[PDB]
């Protein structure tokens, strides 16, 4: 971590910055990918009666 | 003011010793005006302590030596 301190301060803006892509990174939803997947399911037709 | 600490700071009583000191502290091209206040700093506390006087090495400064001497050109400005 050596850079002149002006230099060394741009780069926490950098760096943070881009740590708000981290708070909506890849979602947690994976078991809930299933119920994206599940929202899908109930505008299915009655074939079978 | 009866000693002869010219010599002293120029020579010893160091702002900068590359090796003890950190790469933190290094004041860059500001070193001109900045050396003298550091070399100062180090004699002041040379003299203070009740032994012989010794080589006096800034090791580091809390916060960059070019976030200090920003910091002074704050309070030059009055």
């Amino acid at each position: 971590l050596l850079a002149t301190p002006m230099i060394n301060n741009a780069i926490r803006s950098f760096l943070t910055a881009w740590d708000d892509i981290r708070i909506l990174s890849p979602d947690v939803s994976s078991k809930s990918l299933s119920a994206y997947l599940d929202s899908a399911v109930a505008n299915g037709p009655e074939l079978i009666i | 003011m009866t000693l002869n600490t010219g010599p002293y700071i120029h020579h010893h009583a160091y702002d900068f010793k590359p090796g003890i000191t950190q790469p933190s502290a290094k004041s860059r091209d500001k070193s001109i005006w900045m050396s003298p206040i550091l070399k100062l700093l180090c004699t002041s506390y040379a003299m203070t302590v009740a032994g012989p006087v010794r080589t006096s090495i800034v090791t580091e400064i809390d916060g960059s030596a070019a976030a200090l001497s920003g910091n002074l050109r704050v309070w030059m400005r009055d």
